[PDB]
């Protein structure tokens, strides 16, 4: 478990808009996915380096039906980029803190 | 009614897996002659492990070919050590045996691996369970 | 899919080479073809490979076939025999459970306890089993 890490639910989205302030990373995950593990302690030292810059999200595909299917989700970890409520950016699969910071500082 | 997560290695592609599930070869229940030999008699199990890196030398074919490693959710799974003890043949598999298959509402989704040992960076997810 | 495989068989009482055929088909139907210079000798069809192997020896009872999937103490686990097609078995020893390091793939090459029959193996394979209980 992260510290600063939020767990969003269907509620948080009204259609494909996020109702959650500001720039906001959202992992699409589950607890049986490989991949998803792989890149847990790179998400848990970004919503500590980036606190107060940006919000680092969750939404278990397993606990939420809606949501991934209004993004149609795929594939498993997916990341999905928002910014004052609008989607900005997506990247699907596993991924070093390098690519990750790359990907983040380029659309924020 | 208590659910597991279990992983199973299949050379079957994910199209063809997550329409049709897994299916069993036989209609024998005998536990005991699945683990002696489940195709004499062909026995109502398919076999599927706890332990996710069991799956890929029989995935790949001992690293000569390429393969898929499916994860699942079921609650209808026989553990074998539990049932037969010392005399388990090949404990260390660590075999969940799902009696008449396992229905594709249940397979959760699908990592390929390569000959090499080398898998996605991702989990295809099951459309008939999302 | 077709997988190809090159052997060594003795046959005459010489060491030959031969050629596999492996052809997995839709409905888990397993084909397994052997030529030898160029000449088909014999075909199985079953749901695995070492079902298809253990029949193909049964045709061709005077070859030797020297790999690890004809040799007596050689048998497919369940889970072997169903996630790999039969392709990775086990090399089993009297009392012991059977090990991953004692996994093997069935058409590697092996020359010492291999001049048996499929029945052989079979039988020796039951008794493996039986040794487990004390
Ligand atoms: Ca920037
Ligand atoms: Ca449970
Ligand atoms: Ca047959
Ligand atoms: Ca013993």
């Amino acid at each position: 478990i992260s510290d600063r890490i939020i767990h969003l639910a269907d509620a948080d989205f009204d259609a494909k808009k996020l109702n959650v302030k500001g720039a906001v990373l959202i992992e699409f995950w589950a607890e049986w996915c490989g991949p998803c593990k792989m890149i847990a302690p790179i998400l848990d030292e970004v919503s500590e380096e980036y606190a107060g810059k940006l919000t680092v999200a969750k939404l278990n595909v397993d606990d939420h039906e809606q949501t991934p299917k209004a993004h149609g989700i795929r594939g498993i970890p997916t990341l999905m980029l928002f910014k004052d409520g609008e989607k900005v950016a997506t990247q699907v699969g596993a991924l070093s803190k390098t690519q990750l910071k790359a990907f983040l500082d380029s659309h924020i | 009614g208590d659910y597991i997560i279990t992983y199973r290695g299949d050379t079957r592609s994910f199209t063809e897996i997550f329409d049709k599930g897994f299916e069993t070869l036989g209609p024998s229940k005998d536990l005991y002659k699945h683990a002696l030999d489940n195709r004499a008699p062909p026995s109502d199990f398919v076999s599927t492990t706890i332990d996710p890196t069991k799956t890929i030398s029989f995935a790949t074919k001992y690293g000569q070919k390429s393969g898929y490693m499916y994860t699942m959710k079921t609650n209808h799974g026989i553990d074998v050590n539990k049932a037969l003890g010392a005399r388990s043949p090949f404990a260390a598999e660590a075999e969940i045996a799902m009696p008449g298959g396992v229905r594709a509402e249940d397979i959760l989704g699908a990592r390929a691996v390569n000959a090499d040992g080398e898998m996605w960076d991702y989990t295809i997810l099951n459309p008939k369970r999302y | 899919d077709v997988d190809k495989r090159k052997i060594k068989i003795i046959l005459n009482g010489e060491m030959e080479e031969a050629e596999l055929h492996m052809i997995t088909s839709p409905n888990r139907h397993c084909c397994l073809k052997i030529f030898h210079n160029n000449n088909q000798l014999a075909e199985s069809n079953d749901t695995d490979y070492f079902s298809c192997f253990a029949d193909l020896r049964n045709q061709l009872k005077n070859i030797i076939f020297l790999c690890k999937g004809a040799k007596i103490n050689v048998y497919p686990s369940a889970m072997s025999r169903d996630m790999s097609d039969g392709i990775v078995a086990y090399e089993t020893t009297l009392g012991q459970p059977g090990l991953p390091e004692n996994q093997v793939h069935i058409f590697d090459f092996e020359d010492k306890y291999v001049d048996i029959t499929p029945e052989e193996q079979r039988k020796f394979h039951s008794q493996w089993f039986e040794s487990l209980v004390d």
